[PDB]
Protein backbone atom coordinates (compact mmCIF):
# COMPACT_ATOMS: atom_id res chain seq x y z
CA UNK A 1 0.00 0.00 0.00
CA UNK A 2 1.10 3.50 0.11
CA UNK A 3 1.68 6.39 2.23
CA UNK A 4 2.78 9.89 2.04
CA UNK A 5 5.88 10.78 4.72
CA UNK A 6 5.82 14.49 4.74
CA UNK A 7 9.26 16.86 5.89
CA UNK A 8 10.01 19.90 7.59
CA UNK A 9 11.57 21.00 4.71
CA UNK A 10 8.08 20.44 2.60
CA UNK A 11 8.99 17.52 0.32
CA UNK A 12 6.17 14.78 0.01
CA UNK A 13 7.50 10.83 -1.09
CA UNK A 14 5.35 8.00 -1.61
CA UNK A 15 6.69 4.51 -0.19
CA UNK A 16 5.10 1.37 -1.06
CA UNK A 17 4.36 -0.40 2.16
CA UNK A 18 3.19 -3.40 4.09
CA UNK A 19 1.17 -3.00 7.44
CA UNK A 20 2.58 -5.67 8.58
CA UNK A 21 6.03 -3.49 8.39
CA UNK A 22 8.08 -2.12 11.18
CA UNK A 23 8.81 1.51 11.56
CA UNK A 24 12.60 0.37 11.19
CA UNK A 25 11.52 -1.60 7.69
CA UNK A 26 10.22 2.17 6.40
CA UNK A 27 13.14 3.75 7.79
CA UNK A 28 15.04 1.28 5.82
CA UNK A 29 12.96 1.86 3.02
CA UNK A 30 14.16 5.96 3.26
CA UNK A 31 17.58 5.17 3.70
CA UNK A 32 17.11 3.16 0.20
CA UNK A 33 15.45 6.05 -1.77
CA UNK A 34 16.75 9.65 0.15
CA UNK A 35 20.06 7.78 1.45
CA UNK A 36 19.08 9.19 5.02
CA UNK A 37 20.69 6.43 7.45
CA UNK A 38 17.51 5.38 9.99
CA UNK A 39 20.13 6.60 12.13
CA UNK A 40 18.68 10.14 11.59
CA UNK A 41 15.36 10.20 11.33
CA UNK A 42 12.44 10.39 13.83
CA UNK A 43 9.09 9.56 12.40
CA UNK A 44 5.32 10.96 13.43
CA UNK A 45 2.04 10.13 12.97
CA UNK A 46 -0.64 12.21 14.96
CA UNK A 47 1.37 13.58 16.92
CA UNK A 48 2.74 10.66 18.49
CA UNK A 49 6.79 9.45 18.42
CA UNK A 50 6.65 5.73 16.47
CA UNK A 51 8.78 2.91 17.80
CA UNK A 52 11.10 1.04 15.43
CA UNK A 53 9.58 -2.30 16.69
CA UNK A 54 6.10 -1.58 16.47
CA UNK A 55 4.31 -2.04 12.65
CA UNK A 56 2.20 0.32 10.88
CA UNK A 57 -1.04 -1.52 11.48
CA UNK A 58 -0.13 -0.65 15.58
CA UNK A 59 -0.77 2.94 14.81
CA UNK A 60 -3.92 2.45 12.50
CA UNK A 61 -1.99 3.90 9.70
CA UNK A 62 -4.32 3.34 6.44
CA UNK A 63 -3.72 3.42 2.76
CA UNK A 64 -2.93 7.11 1.92
CA UNK A 65 -1.59 7.84 5.98
CA UNK A 66 0.49 11.01 6.02
CA UNK A 67 3.81 10.49 8.07
CA UNK A 68 5.77 12.81 9.05
CA UNK A 69 10.01 12.72 8.88
CA UNK A 70 11.29 15.12 11.69
CA UNK A 71 15.91 14.36 10.94
CA UNK A 72 18.14 14.88 14.01
CA UNK A 73 20.46 17.23 12.23
CA UNK A 74 21.78 20.14 13.85
CA UNK A 75 23.50 23.50 12.62
CA UNK B 1 16.65 17.46 22.85
CA UNK B 2 14.83 18.22 19.82
CA UNK B 3 15.27 21.28 19.69
CA UNK B 4 18.79 22.45 20.72
CA UNK B 5 21.97 20.70 21.35
CA UNK B 6 24.43 22.69 22.95
CA UNK B 7 24.21 25.91 21.05
CA UNK B 8 23.19 24.61 17.89
CA UNK B 9 19.92 24.73 16.40
CA UNK B 10 17.84 21.64 15.42
CA UNK B 11 15.93 21.10 12.41
CA UNK B 12 13.10 21.11 14.77
CA UNK B 13 14.38 23.45 16.72
CA UNK B 14 14.41 25.95 13.75
CA UNK B 15 10.74 25.46 12.85
CA UNK B 16 9.87 26.07 16.44
CA UNK B 17 11.66 29.32 17.11
CA UNK B 18 9.88 30.48 14.02
CA UNK B 19 6.54 29.80 15.27
CA UNK B 20 7.29 31.36 18.93
CA UNK B 21 8.17 34.53 17.48
CA UNK B 22 4.96 34.60 15.33
CA UNK B 23 5.70 33.35 11.67
CA UNK B 24 3.26 30.69 11.66
CA UNK B 25 4.87 27.10 10.06
CA UNK B 26 7.84 28.00 8.55
CA UNK B 27 9.55 25.43 6.12
CA UNK B 28 13.58 25.10 5.61
CA UNK B 29 15.49 23.71 3.16
CA UNK B 30 18.57 21.70 3.44
CA UNK B 31 21.82 20.85 1.41
CA UNK B 32 22.30 17.30 2.67
CA UNK B 33 24.66 15.00 0.76
CA UNK B 34 25.55 17.72 -1.35
CA UNK B 35 21.94 17.74 -2.44
CA UNK B 36 19.48 20.53 -2.12
CA UNK B 37 15.89 20.50 -1.40
CA UNK B 38 14.37 23.64 -1.64
CA UNK B 39 10.76 24.19 -1.89
CA UNK B 40 10.75 27.38 -4.02
CA UNK B 41 7.00 27.89 -3.48
CA UNK B 42 7.57 28.33 0.35
CA UNK B 43 10.41 30.33 0.05
CA UNK B 44 7.93 32.73 -2.62
CA UNK B 45 4.89 32.90 0.25
CA UNK B 46 7.14 33.30 3.37
CA UNK B 47 9.56 35.44 1.55
CA UNK B 48 12.65 33.59 2.65
CA UNK B 49 14.01 30.06 4.27
CA UNK B 50 16.39 29.02 6.57
CA UNK B 51 18.71 25.94 4.55
CA UNK B 52 21.06 24.12 6.83
CA UNK B 53 23.91 22.87 4.87
CA UNK B 54 27.07 20.87 4.65
CA UNK B 55 24.92 17.58 6.15
CA UNK B 56 25.15 14.53 5.19
CA UNK B 57 24.82 10.35 6.72
CA UNK B 58 28.17 10.83 8.50
CA UNK B 59 28.01 14.62 9.27
CA UNK B 60 24.78 15.27 12.01
CA UNK B 61 26.41 19.26 12.46
CA UNK B 62 26.38 21.80 9.81
CA UNK B 63 25.70 25.24 8.90
CA UNK B 64 22.78 27.01 8.75
CA UNK B 65 21.95 29.48 6.61
CA UNK B 66 19.45 32.39 5.27
CA UNK B 67 17.72 32.46 1.59
CA UNK B 68 16.35 35.73 0.93
CA UNK B 69 13.26 36.62 -1.43
CA UNK B 70 13.71 40.57 -2.48
CA UNK B 71 11.52 42.27 -4.90
CA UNK B 72 11.13 41.48 -8.63
CA UNK B 73 13.44 38.49 -9.19
CA UNK B 74 16.11 39.44 -6.82
CA UNK B 75 17.37 37.10 -4.21
CA UNK B 76 19.60 37.12 -1.36
CA UNK B 77 22.05 34.95 0.25
CA UNK B 78 22.78 35.47 4.07
CA UNK B 79 25.72 33.10 5.32
CA UNK B 80 26.62 34.37 9.46
CA UNK B 81 30.31 33.18 8.59
CA UNK B 82 30.72 35.88 6.12
CA UNK B 83 30.62 36.58 2.19
CA UNK B 84 33.43 34.74 1.35
CA UNK B 85 31.68 31.60 2.95
CA UNK B 86 28.43 32.23 1.02
CA UNK B 87 29.93 32.32 -2.23
CA UNK B 88 30.66 28.29 -1.40
CA UNK B 89 27.05 27.47 -1.98
CA UNK B 90 26.15 30.32 -4.21
CA UNK B 91 25.72 28.30 -8.04
CA UNK B 92 23.94 25.34 -6.09
CA UNK B 93 21.27 27.18 -4.66
CA UNK B 94 21.05 29.71 -7.34
CA UNK B 95 20.33 26.27 -9.98
CA UNK B 96 17.44 25.51 -7.63
CA UNK B 97 15.40 29.34 -8.08
CA UNK B 98 12.86 29.86 -10.62
CA UNK B 99 13.77 30.61 -14.08
CA UNK B 100 14.94 34.13 -14.76
CA UNK B 101 15.96 34.71 -11.24
CA UNK B 102 19.79 36.27 -9.58
CA UNK B 103 20.61 35.54 -6.45
CA UNK B 104 23.59 37.49 -4.70
CA UNK B 105 25.36 37.14 -1.42
CA UNK B 106 24.97 39.77 1.19
CA UNK B 107 28.04 41.14 1.92
CA UNK B 108 28.47 41.11 5.88
CA UNK B 109 31.94 40.01 7.18
CA UNK B 110 33.43 36.99 8.80
CA UNK B 111 34.79 36.52 12.35
CA UNK B 112 31.06 37.13 13.87
CA UNK B 113 29.22 33.33 13.91
CA UNK B 114 31.11 32.13 17.40
CA UNK B 115 29.34 28.69 16.73
CA UNK B 116 25.50 30.47 16.39
CA UNK B 117 24.68 30.24 12.68
CA UNK B 118 21.44 29.22 13.75
CA UNK B 119 20.48 31.79 16.14
CA UNK B 120 22.32 34.89 13.53
CA UNK B 121 20.18 33.59 10.45
CA UNK B 122 16.70 33.64 12.81
CA UNK B 123 17.66 37.66 13.76
CA UNK B 124 19.52 39.29 11.65
CA UNK B 125 18.36 36.78 8.79
CA UNK B 126 15.00 38.53 9.29
CA UNK B 127 16.17 41.98 9.70
CA UNK B 128 18.26 41.57 6.17
CA UNK B 129 14.37 40.32 5.00
CA UNK B 130 12.82 43.25 6.11
CA UNK B 131 15.50 45.89 4.34
CA UNK B 132 15.97 44.51 1.30
CA UNK B 133 12.11 44.78 1.18
CA UNK B 134 11.05 48.83 2.35
CA UNK B 135 9.86 51.43 0.79
CA UNK B 136 13.51 52.78 0.09
CA UNK B 137 15.59 50.08 0.35
CA UNK B 138 19.19 50.82 1.16
CA UNK B 139 22.19 49.50 -1.04
CA UNK B 140 23.50 45.77 -0.67
CA UNK B 141 27.07 47.27 0.44
CA UNK B 142 24.51 48.86 3.22
CA UNK B 143 22.92 46.10 4.25
CA UNK B 144 25.75 44.16 4.96
CA UNK B 145 27.55 46.58 6.45
CA UNK B 146 24.54 47.28 8.64
CA UNK B 147 24.51 43.43 9.76
CA UNK B 148 27.97 43.13 10.04
CA UNK B 149 27.59 46.42 12.85
CA UNK B 150 24.56 44.38 14.20
CA UNK B 151 26.08 41.27 15.13
CA UNK B 152 29.17 43.39 16.62
CA UNK B 153 27.19 45.14 18.79
CA UNK B 154 24.87 42.47 19.92
CA UNK B 155 28.00 40.52 20.92
CA UNK B 156 29.76 43.31 22.74
CA UNK B 157 29.19 43.73 26.74
CA UNK B 158 28.68 39.80 27.05
CA UNK B 159 26.31 39.37 24.52
CA UNK B 160 27.62 35.84 24.10
CA UNK B 161 26.57 34.48 27.30
CA UNK B 162 23.02 36.18 26.51
CA UNK B 163 22.29 34.76 23.48
CA UNK B 164 23.31 31.49 24.91
CA UNK B 165 21.28 31.90 27.59
CA UNK B 166 18.53 32.63 25.73
CA UNK B 167 18.85 29.37 23.40
CA UNK B 168 19.09 27.12 25.97
CA UNK B 169 15.86 29.32 27.61
CA UNK B 170 14.01 28.33 24.57
CA UNK B 171 15.13 24.57 24.82
CA UNK B 172 12.68 24.14 27.36
N1 LIG C 1 25.46 24.72 13.59
C1 LIG C 1 26.10 25.82 14.20
C2 LIG C 1 26.36 26.82 13.12
C3 LIG C 1 27.70 27.54 13.27
C4 LIG C 1 28.70 26.94 12.37
O1 LIG C 1 28.37 26.74 11.21
O2 LIG C 1 30.03 26.64 12.86
C5 LIG C 1 31.11 26.66 11.91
Amino acid sequence: MQIFVKTLTGKTITLEVEPSDTIENVKAKIQDKEGIPPDQQRLIFAGKQLEDGRTLSDYNIQKESTLHLVLRLRG
Amino acid sequence: PKYVEGVELTQEGMHAIFARMGYGDITSGSIYNGVPTIDTGALNRQGFMPVLTGVGPHRDSGHWIMLIKGPGNQYYLFDPLGKTSGEGYQNILAAQLPMGSTLSVIPNGSGLNMGLCGYWVASAGLRAHQALNQHNPPTLLNVGQTITNEMRNELDHDGYRKITGWLRAVAD
